[PDB]
């Protein structure tokens, strides 16, 4: 069974390995979206920088007004990135710990089989070793010598 | 529109954790093979079988007694001392 | 998700606060003791 | 190379990761000594047997 | 494109910030130490 049981784990572990990356892919995908939202926000800031010039602050106030719409998106999205960082870090630690456990379990699997054969190996000679005294072969020899 | 994409944005993220428990449980169930359950229980069964067989030889082949432990050790002291007594005196 | 994670906490009990202090407390000497020799090896 | 130039902050972090491997070294090392008895005794059985 | 690049980051973990400081910090002496001899070889 042992070889068979560990076979499913290999399929299981790759299932951990395969789709886990998707968690990161979605995470970093949001990071790029934040930069784009920040980029347009920077463009509005860049446009705002050109608004205050020449002594017309009225346009600058309006320009920053639209920015706050993107800042809320930047603020809300940015908060998610920090929150999701813990999930990706902790889950990776699980895999690293879990992988270390599986190999160790597999590392001891063959070692246990080393002693599993021992008793079968040891018993097969002990049963023959029981041929002494009044049992089996020596009993026949005891029978023979009596003969 | 901003809401739908965000809802869709979190859809896959929720699926990221949906697989996690299925991913996590499939290894935990195997991880339960320790102690007196499943594989280690079989190993516990085996080692008991390992211990069951070794008892068989101890019957047909009785182990050394403490009396021979002192004799083998006690005789070993003179076995080494007596031999080195001649060797240390052969070419002293 | 929370139902399954409870299952592992049974077959695989989580760390206790006693080991939390030990791992942290031992870590202090684990780092302090090692740096004590390193800071004295080539002081 | 971390303690050199008078920056002990990096050295402390460097040894921190080492302790992760030391535990592996310590745990694994203990198994090696324990398994030595099994290999020695079993060989004696074969030689005697 | 972003899905695949994540795959290599798993089988091939990226550099950690710890090595970022080491590679940069060691680079400072790597260049300073070499130029120290070169600037002194034919000062």
């Amino acid at each position: 069974l042992l070889e068979r049981l560990l076979g499913e784990m290999e399929l299981e572990l790759i299932e951990l390995r395969r789709a886990l990356a998707q968690t990161i892919a979605t995470f970093k995908s949001t990071e790029r979206q934040r930069d784009a939202q920040q980029l347009i926000a920077q463009r509005w800031y860049e446009k705002a920088q050109a608004a205050l010039d020449r002594g017309n602050e009225q346009l600058a106030r309006e320009a920053l007004g639209q920015r706050q719409s993107y800042q809320s998106h930047t603020e809300a999205l940015g908060k998610s990135l920090g929150e999701q960082r813990a999930l990706v870090e902790q889950v990776r630690g699980q895999l690293q710990k879990l992988e270390r456990k599986y190999l160790e379990l597999k590392s001891q699997k063959n070692l246990y089989l080393a002693r599993l054969k021992s008793a079968i190996a040891a018993q097969k000679i002990e049963e023959i070793a029981g041929n002494l005294d009044n049992a089996s072969a020596s009993s026949l020899f005891e029978r023979i010598e009596t003969k | 529109e901003r809401k739908y994409l965000e809802l869709k944005s979190q859809k896959n993220l929720y699926l990221a954790r949906l697989k996690s428990a299925i991913a996590a449980q499939k290894i935990e169930e195997i991880a339960g093979n320790l102690d007196n359950a499943s594989a280690s229980s079989l190993f516990e069964r085996i080692e008991t079988k390992i211990l069951e067989l070794e008892a068989e030889r101890e019957l047909l082949n009785p182990p050394p007694s403490p009396l021979d432990k002192k004799f083998e050790q006690w005789e070993e002291q003179q076995a080494v001392e007596a031999t080195l007594a001649a060797m240390k005196a052969r070419r002293s």
